[PDB]
DNA sequence: ATCAATATCCACCTGCAGATACTACCAAAAGTGTATTTGGAAACTGCTCCATCAAAAGGCATGTTCAGCTGGATTCCAGCTGAACATGCCTTTTGATGGAGCAGTTTCCAAATACACTTTTGGTAGTATCTGCAGGTGGATATTGAT
DNA sequence: ATCAATATCCACCTGCAGATACTACCAAAAGTGTATTTGGAAACTGCTCCATCAAAAGGCATGTTCAGCTGGAATCCAGCTGAACATGCCTTTTGATGGAGCAGTTTCCAAATACACTTTTGGTAGTATCTGCAGGTGGATATTGAT
């Protein structure tokens, strides 16, 4: 039989891998694309410093990682190990980001 | 000895109350709340305008700083209307003398 | 005959006082003439907005006098005022009646 | 292929974010939920950033514009000036 | 034959009662003693304006009420109707009061 | 000339019925037995932090009397702004 | 062309005093600059409010101190107060 | 002529701190002691972080402090973490931490 | 228990991007000295309001009994999500290249500040008198729960 | 559904605390006018750095299969927690008194601002040398999962 890791094993491996490193985890150009599109709805023909986009990605990724931590606690609170939209919503509600 | 004068926005809040609800009064405790509200929003807008002027190396807070500060601080429709009422008041003020 | 800067601006709120508070508050070296006018207008507008909704809340409760509870009801029931005052506590205001659906009997 | 920009924020990239957040198992609906949350965040910050740009009468969003906007939203960021 | 409301009926009546009113729910004098005890442990021979104590009580009650709201959402998230210490802790962690 | 009685254990003046009432206003239907001591602990931390800051304002002003403003300023900087007592 | 001020060379001096054989990347230096600026603003801002609250037009070492107590956690505040008191004493005598 | 920093026994620039204070519109006046005290507090805080971050570099077998080391120092220190609780360090990443219930067996 | 498949770690190596050490140049900034102004500490004290008192009383806390129904444990299984592999698509690199526009410099005037003098006003302060509604009662309607 | 116990509703009323009303007073505020200063807008422009372009290179995202195991549904039951009751204590309320200490007013000098002048420094720009460590290698060995 060809080798195969149990479900959850590789995931735990990835957790250790990414909690060890600091590199950004969203692709640069797709992110740069998203930012410019959103900015366009506020003011037309804008240009961006490269450091401006980088500041945005760092702040945005750090925000999502922290949010995922809270989300994880909410899932575990409900005796699950799987995070659900239910969990993200509860975290954001208690954070005061909504409702 | 005279106790020093304690300023508040009460008589102005009251005026606006009569414009908006001619047959409605307001308790002193509720007036207390309204006074806290005006002072709070005052400090918020003024503080934001202060930072704004400093980020742009300006030594003058003009109506333009106040306006941007209002856009930063207020949400949606509130910003829209506040800006309009502010612009209106300034144009009127300058159109005199 | 002198005209107040408030009447000159067509405002109920005091332009003179707002200009004075701006200078005394150490926000910048200089304060332009349009700044207290604009600010007084914004403050007055916001005051009108809240008093409008609080007056309605009072009326809804068969009262003719606005009390803190009415101010709280008006603020928490308006999505935008709630956002602006999201980190503010209204003394003697209480909370909105709100029972999570799952708590009701069936 | 026709492609929306928020859909450019891919499932595997969202997965890596969750991993750094210490998340072991992810529901299928998470990826769309995340993108929506991402968008609101970016909108809120960029709006304030552009507002600083306009006030300075510029056509270029600077790192400082972003840094100031982040500080407004209580998301103070170190390392990009200020 | 002696009348009894079912468990939960009176609790719901009480929720409606106190969500309708605005009065302070902690007894005044005991709260004042607590304030003086705590302040004394920080600095001796302090005096209090009466409105200062009331300012503290208005803040403390509004804080706890808001905390119980979040706590309630945490218990419901776990498919319970009964709030527990672990709900309070979860809400305070996500709030960033312990994180 | 004379001293006041010793203040101790006053956290228990925050009774179970008082905590139940606060939970009701917060929309809580059912309450575990361990909530009451947990709540007292949480309340004490909140109170200590606000009072510490307030008294710090008091001392800086070289006063012996904690004012409502001291409390309000303390609440403000803790991110718990309070309307109805203040400036 | 104009110049841009930073705390870099002062951060570097302090580094060599605590870890003489340790270097620091430019990215890490950017972070330290953000740190110094942030804490400066926090302390100055709090000192400002203190003066205003007490109807004072002067920010003195006393305001900086109360501000430090309000802003820094226990032990960090203790050492900071001591370091600040020390520097003002040595500045008075020298 | 001896600088105020030398006169105060400080590495941080007192004159600059004083100038930043009065130009920041914090008050009408600034006492001579205030920029000394504030410069001292800032230098001390800088030292504490650089010390802890330096150790973090040592532990990682590096001689050069990078963002990651600053993050490790701050988040592993109870008081520094509290002081900088609402601050994100660019390129800092997070602390290694896995909830127990997620571990196998 | 054995045993094979991968992941992971350690030791060493090398190219280079980023750190460093140097010399020179200069505008701004920090130190020095002097003359002038003034904020706020001291002293004195009027007077608000805080601490403490007593005393009566009923609203409410405490403690117990009782059992309804909630939480927690257990089992079970459909199906969702992780792992792995096969494609192939587009992000990344980097290097050059206009040129947009940030930013530096010069000019200069509308508007700000400083100041002296005149007038208006909002804030007590002292009484004097309405009035909205809290809280009481009573009796009609509604809700809940047993049967 | 019927009914009985109990909460809820609402109209009515009365006491009164708190809101409204007036005059008198006045210190500070606000407004006017003149003179003097200057912030920053405007116009022009050099140089930074941003957008775009090509163009492989391939790393990484996407689609599919299979099944391990997780989430959710169902079932049971011990016992926790809610409801109701009896008891009586301690909070609440009302009013008074002394005096602590907050706060208002005035005198006054140490310290801060304001200039003018001199000197030092930190940011700078080239210019050249140096080095910590990322990234690649191999081989040891730890981990995982099949038996
Ligand atoms: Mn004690
Ligand atoms: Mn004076
Ligand atoms: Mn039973
Ligand atoms: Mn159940
Ligand atoms: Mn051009
Ligand atoms: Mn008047
Ligand atoms: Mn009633
Ligand atoms: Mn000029
Ligand atoms: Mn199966
Ligand atoms: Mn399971
Ligand atoms: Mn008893
Ligand atoms: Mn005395
Ligand atoms: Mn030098
Ligand atoms: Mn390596």
């Amino acid at each position: 039989k060809p080798h195969r890791y149990r479900p959850g094993t590789v995931a735990l491996r990835e957790i250790r891998r990414y909690q060890k490193s600091t590199e950004l985890l969203i692709r640069k150009l797709p992110f740069q694309r998203l930012v410019r599109e959103i900015a366009q709805d506020f003011k037309t023909d804008l240009r961006f410093q490269s450091s401006a986009v980088m500041a945005l990605q760092e702040a945005c990724e750090a925000y999502l990682v922290g949010l995922f931590e809270d989300t994880n606690l909410c899932a575990i609170h409900a005796k699950r190990v799987t995070i659900m939209p239910k969990d993200i919503q509860l975290a954001r509600r208690i954070r005061g980001e909504r409702a | 000895r005279k106790r020093s004068r304690k300023e508040s926005y009460s008589i102005y809040v009251y005026k606006v109350l009569k414009q908006v609800h001619p047959d409605t009064g307001i308790s002193s405790k509720a007036m207390g709340i309204m006074n806290s509200f005006v002072n709070d929003i005052f400090e918020r807008i003024a503080g934001e305008a202060s930072r704004l002027a400093h980020y742009n190396k300006r030594s003058t807070i003009t109506s333009r700083e106040i306006q941007t500060a209002v856009r930063l601080l207020l949400p949606g429709e509130l910003a829209k209307h506040a800006v309009s009422e502010g612009t209106k008041a300034v144009t009127k003020y300058t159109s005199a003398k | 005959k002198a005209k107040t800067r408030s009447s000159r601006a067509g405002l109920q709120f005091p332009v003179g006082r707002v200009h004075r508070l701006l200078r005394k508050g150490n926000y910048s070296e200089r304060v332009g003439a349009g700044a207290p006018v604009y600010l007084a207008a914004v403050l007055e507008y916001l005051t009108a907005e809240i008093l409008e909704l609080a007056g309605n809340a009072a009326r809804d409760n068969k009262k003719t006098r606005i009390i803190p509870r009415h101010l709280q009801l008006a603020i928490r029931n308006d999505e935008e005022l709630n956002k602006l005052l999201g980190r503010v506590t209204i003394a003697q205001g209480g909370v909105l009646p709100n029972i999570q659906a799952v708590l009701l009997p069936k | 292929v026709l492609r929306d920009n928020i859909q450019g924020i891919t499932k595997p990239a969202i997965r890596r974010l969750a991993r750094r957040g210490g998340v072991k198992r992810i529901s299928g609906l998470i990826y769309e939920e995340t993108r929506g949350v991402l968008k609101v965040f970016l909108e809120n910050v960029i709006r304030d950033a552009v507002t600083y740009t306009e006030h300075a009468k510029r056509k270029t969003v600077t790192a400082m514009d972003v840094v100031y906007a982040l500080k407004r939203q209580g998301r103070t960021l170190y390392g990009f000036g200020g």
